[PDB]
Order: C-alpha cells, then sequence, then structure tokens
C-alpha cells in the first residue's frame, strides 16, 4: 500500500433512530475515489456508497457519504435494527495500490435491557459411549452482550474446560444468544453429581442457576 | 442477474499450493476487472489483487507479491488465483469481486460492486476430521413459558466449515447457529439450537442436517426429548 | 410525477467500448425506471441500451460489438413513473470525442550538465492504428517549489530541460480527454 485509510471509531453503539457517523481519513489526497461497504457477519461485503458520496442502487436513503479535504464520512441518518454490521471505507485513487480498505467499524444497536432465558442440556448417551461428556448451557435473546456464565460441578468452579460462543446481534430484535460448553472425560463426569451453570447478567435481578444430577 | 461463483478453497500444507476459481456472469467480463479480497477470521478485509482480463494487466498487494498469481480465461469468464508457498497467515475467506474498468483506469468504477460469497482457505498441517453429532435434548428447562429449546452440537471436526439446517431447511424460525469455537485440541466444535412450543414436542419431528464437506461427512440427527 | 433526466458523462477507455451515465429524477409519486434508447442520425428505428449492468447504476454500456460498426449515437433517457412520466434532451455521442486513457507509462527521468525525460504511451491505447495521434504534456517543479513548470511535448515519448525535483506526464488524444497525471517521479 501507499495510501492509508484511517477509520474511526472502531466501534460504537446507538439507539434505533440515532444519527450515526463513521470517519475515514486518507493518508493523502485521494480526490473522490472513495467507497463504503457494509458487511453483515458471515456474508460478503455489500457496496453502499461510491465516488465519495453517491448512493448505490437499492441502498436505503438513510445512508449517505460526504467529503471534505481528505476526510470522508459515512453517516446513517436514523439507525435501524437491521443496520447491525461492520462498515469499511476504501480508496481507489492510488496508481499502484488501489482498492485498499480501512480497518472497519463495528456498529451495535443499543436497546432496552433484556434478561436471558437460560436452559441446560446434559450429555447424550451416544457421546458418553464414546468416552467424553459435554454439558451445554444456553442463554437466549438477551441484551446487553455482557454476561458471566459459570460452570459449577459439585460446587467447584470449572476453569479452562468450557468454551463459549456468541451469536451475532439479531436484526429483528437486537438481542444476543450465548452457548457455553463444559467438557469432561467420561471418567470425570461420572465422578460427580451436580452440574450447574450460573448466569449473571444485568437484566436478572440476581444470578440464575440451572443444574441437574447425574441420572434423573 | 450477476453472479460470481468461487471455488477451489480447501486445506493445504504450509508451503503448499492452491488455485482458486471465480466463474462470473451477466456483465461484460472483458470490459471489467476482477479482484480477490480476503478476510482472516475475525479481522478486517484485505485487498489481494486484480486483473483486467482483456489486457492481461495486474496489481498485487505487497503481502502477496512474489507468491500468488492472478489470471483469467476470457473464453470461459473465469478469474483464477494461484496461491504458492502458502503460510499460515494466508488462512482466510477469499472473495472475488468486480469493478468497471481496468488496471490503471479505476476512476469510473462504481467501487467493487459485485462479490462472490468466498471460499475458505486453511493453511495448516493438522489432519481432516469429521464431526460427531450429538443431540441437545429438550426437557423441563429446555422449557421457559410453554416454549422449549433443543439443538445439536457438532463436536470435534477440522477444518471449517460445517453447514447446519433443520428438517432440510423447512424449519428456520427461532433457530440459532453459533459460530464455531476452536478447542485446545486444535479441533472445532459448534452448536445449533432452535426454540419451539412445548406443545409441539410429542407431535413434531426435529432433525438437524449436518454437513462437513472437507471430510465427506453427512449426518442427519433426529433430536427427540429425553427419558 | 417525475423527474427530468439528463445524460451527464460518457467515457471510453480506448475507443473500443464506451459508457454513458445519467442523473435522475423525482420518482415520488411511485418509484421509477429508467430506460435509455438510442439511434444513429438518419435511421428512425429506436434501439434500447444493450447492457444496463456493467456500467454501474444509471449507466449504459456499449460493447466491442457496437464500436466496430456504429461510430456515433443519439441518446435519450426515459424516466417513466405513474401519476407522471418524462424524457431527457437527446445526447449526441461520438466515441472519438469521449476517449480518455490510462496515464502514460513508466516515466523514467535521467540526468544527462542537463535533463532527460522519457516515457511510453499509456497501455489501453493501440497506436498500430493508430486511429489516435496522441499529444503529451509534462510538469516539473522543485520538491518545495511554489509553482509548476509545464511543457507540451506534442507527440513523441521523450523530452529535454535546462535548470531536488518532481516530474509528471499525462496525455490526451485530441479530440478527447486528458488522462490523470502519471504518478510523480523524483529526481535529485
Ligand atoms: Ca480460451
Amino acid at each position: 500500500s501507499d495510501i492509508q485509510m484511517t477509520q474511526s471509531p472502531s466501534s460504537l453503539s446507538a439507539s434505533v433512530g440515532d444519527r450515526v457517523t463513521i470517519t475515514c481519513r486518507a493518508s493523502q489526497s485521494v480526490s473522490s475515489a472513495v467507497a463504503w461497504y457494509q458487511q453483515k457477519p458471515g456474508k460478503a461485503p455489500k457496496l453502499l456508497i461510491y465516488s465519495a458520496s453517491s448512493l448505490y442502487s437499492g441502498v436505503p436513503s438513510r445512508f449517505s457519504g460526504s467529503r471534505s479535504g481528505t476526510d470522508f464520512t459515512l453517516t446513517i441518518s436514523s439507525l435501524q435494527p437491521e443496520d447491525f454490521a461492520t462498515y469499511y471505507c476504501q480508496q481507489y485513487y492510488s496508481y499502484y495500490y488501489p482498492f485498499t480498505f480501512g480497518q472497519g467499524t463495528k456498529v451495535e444497536i443499543k436497546r432496552t435491557v433484556a434478561a436471558p432465558s437460560v436452559f441446560i442440556f446434559p450429555p447424550s448417551d451416544e457421546q458418553l459411549k464414546s468416552g467424553t461428556a459435554s454439558v451445554v448451557c444456553l442463554l437466549n435473546n438477551f441484551y446487553p452482550r455482557e454476561a458471566k456464565v459459570q460452570w459449577k460441578v459439585d460446587n467447584a468452579l470449572q476453569s479452562g474446560n468450557s468454551q463459549e460462543s456468541v451469536t451475532e446481534q439479531d436484526s429483528k430484535d437486537s438481542t444476543y444468544s450465548l452457548s457455553s460448553t463444559l467438557t469432561l472425560s467420561k471418567a470425570d463426569y461420572e465422578k460427580h453429581k451436580v452440574y450447574a451453570c450460573e448466569v449473571t447478567h444485568q437484566g436478572l435481578s440476581s444470578p440464575v442457576t440451572k443444574s441437574f444430577n447425574r441420572g434423573e | 442477474e450477476v453472479q460470481l461463483v468461487e471455488s477451489g478453497g480447501g486445506l493445504v500444507q504450509p508451503g503448499g499450493s492452491l488455485r482458486l476459481s471465480c466463474a462470473a456472469s451477466g456483465f461484460n467480463f472483458s470490459s471489467s476487472s476482477m479482484h480477490w479480497v480476503r478476510q482472516a477470521p475475525g479481522q478486517g478485509l484485505e485487498w489481494v489483487a486484480y486483473i483486467s482480463p482483456y489486457y492481461g494487466s495486474t496489481s498485487y498487494a505487497d503481502s502477496v507479491k512474489g507468491r500468488f498469481t492472478i489470471s483469467a480465461d476470457t473464453s470461459k469468464n473465469t478469474a483464477y488465483l494461484q496461491m504458492n508457498s502458502l503460510r499460515a497467515e494466508d488462512t482466510a475467506v477469499y472473495y472475488c469481486a468486480r469493478s468497471y474498468g481496468y488496471v490503471y483506469w479505476n476512476a469510473y468504477s462504481s467501487g467493487m460492486d459485485y462479490w462472490g460469497q468466498g471460499t475458505l482457505v486453511t493453511v495448516s498441517s493438522a489432519s481432516t476430521k469429521g464431526p460427531s453429532v450429538f443431540p441437545l435434548a429438550p426437557s423441563s428447562k429446555s422449557t421457559s413459558g410453554g416454549t422449549a429449546a433443543l439443538g445439536c452440537l457438532v463436536k470435534d471436526y477440522f477444518p471449517e466449515p460445517v453447514t447446519v439446517s433443520w428438517n432440510s431447511g423447512a424449519l428456520t424460525s427461532g433457530v440459532h447457529t453459533f459460530p464455531a469455537v476452536l478447542q485446545s485440541s486444535g479441533l472445532y466444535s459448534l452448536s445449533s439450537v432452535v426454540t419451539v412450543p412445548s406443545s409441539s414436542l410429542g407431535t413434531q419431528t426435529y432433525i438437524c442436517n449436518v454437513n462437513h464437506k472437507p471430510s465427506n461427512t453427512k449426518v442427519d440427527k433426529k433430536v427427540e426429548p429425553k427419558s | 410525477p417525475p423527474g427530468k433526466p439528463e445524460i451527464f458523462k460518457c467515457r471510453s477507455p480506448n475507443k473500443e467500448t464506451f459508457t454513458c451515465w445519467w442523473r435522475p429524477g423525482t420518482d415520488g409519486g411511485l418509484p421509477t425506471n429508467y430506460s435509455l434508447t438510442y439511434h444513429r442520425e438518419g435511421e428512425t428505428l429506436m434501439h434500447e441500451c444493450p447492457d444496463y449492468i456493467t456500467g454501474g447504476p444509471n449507466s449504459c454500456h456499449f460493447g466491442k460489438q457496437y464500436t466496430s460498426m456504429w461510430r456515433t449515437y443519439i441518446m435519450m433517457v426515459n424516466a417513466t413513473n405513474q401519476m407522471g412520466s418524462s424524457f431527457s434532451d437527446e445526447l449526441y455521442v461520438d466515441v472519438t470525442y469521449i476517449v480518455q486513457p490510462d496515464p502514460p507509462l513508466e516515466l523514467a527521468v535521467e540526468v544527462k550538465p542537463y535533463l532527460w525525460i522519457k516515457w511510453s504511451p499509456p497501455t489501453l491505447i493501440d497506436l498500430k492504428t493508430g486511429w489516435f495521434t496522441l499529444l503529451y504534456e509534462i510538469r516539473l517543479k522543485p520538491e518545495k517549489a511554489a509553482e509548476w513548470e509545464i511543457h507540451f511535448a506534442g507527440q513523441q515519448t521523450e523530452f529535454k530541460i535546462l535548470s531536488k525535483y518532481l516530474v509528471q506526464v499525462r496525455c490526451k488524444p485530441d479530440h478527447g480527454y486528458w488522462s490523470a497525471w502519471s504518478p510523480a517521479t523524483f529526481i535529485q
């Protein structure tokens, strides 16, 4: 590369309805050869704006792009649930190194707090047959993203043998979902009675447990 | 209707080779130019190369100069990416895409406006392994209000990706598929869950259709509520 | 009611293909589209844009398959709508006149005392017919200097000066557009 594209902030969150502003500063003049792309996760980016400020066909007109000097700004005029994504700028002015991107900006939707509902799944017979055991704890449709999920086996807090992963923010209702998975060897699993996940989240007025005893 | 259709992704040794492929249609290939862009998992996009198929002219991102070659078969409307001396850092989803115009003549493109869906390239000396599919059985919580949760995960597979659907993709509402997680054993694991009314549990069949192409593994697991 | 459209730019990279773009409109009322029809002076048959897609939104693209027969075009944009519908003024297009290239190539600048500047035609442009003759222009100026010094170099691909510097070339093929400046070469 020879022309750099610095993009800020690298994330933000805003309420349905707020005006929102991403800025991209070119390392040197780039006249108007600037594009903006939206990328909703696990999909390919979608052109939003080309030529610094021209709106791409079929893109909703709450989006718009402008330029002064070497700063460009994508601006969503009144934010929407389905606008959850990562946005990138791109210059195509350079003779040798056209089409290079900024580092992108993650945009999250702020919504009213929502407690998760919490479910627990014991390991399957078939998996045990094979000699390991997985306990799954699922937190469903909550907001905000921050949660603590703790695995407890017979009162021992488990660490470094569970693993979690989180969905992308729903664009119908702006909530998340989280699955944690505790894994032990067939041997260990059978060494203990009570299996519990312990969810703390802003939306629950106190922490929540879901547990079970081996065999029941 | 435009369409760019990627292939040739896969799992390769460090130092190995690979040829990606992008078959295009419904815009004038000769008067366009074709791009590869790539995204290492969980980071941003990186432009890799483009070519003007009529002219045969090309540019390459520095990170890739010397090792990858872009080219096009004008008779078949297909751009290629030949990837040599692959390193681990090369691991990513690889999109192809098009702009109006040519190498050195980008002024009039309306950006890169059409994009493939990407194939995934994994550079690693880990072996292919197919997943096991275990049920996540509903019962009392899985049950909150008169709706319950059920799933399958999808344990211990490599390399990505895995596709999951429910009752051949008939059932889609209230389904959540979680991004896969890389376990300490170097295998992937992932879960997929759907929520449904308690009243539908004695009376409606739930099957998850797990496919893991790189290892030739096709599985349908019928998730029933447990005894 | 629309909406009165206007065809505001046409480029061709090399005379072999060309593209025209237009500005809408006033849709609302309902939505709109947007067709571009054209004809050759003297024929009363009215043809539709053969390639809406490859140009970009609000484009029309003319492939090699048009270029090679028809040299010139009369063109019109029809923003039909609902509680309304409306046309643009007609645009005469001659490909020769809208040709713009790629900047001239590998601009080498030597010291030879006195100053040597050589470059090559742009890629994108045939010169072996060579249905272009091709005028070049140079600029230079000390790194921190206030103004540029210009020289029209007419038509060959080399030049000579008499004076810590910065050098660019560009070219036009009359009767069409100047290329963007070649990326700057530096010289001590
Ligand atoms: Ca051929």
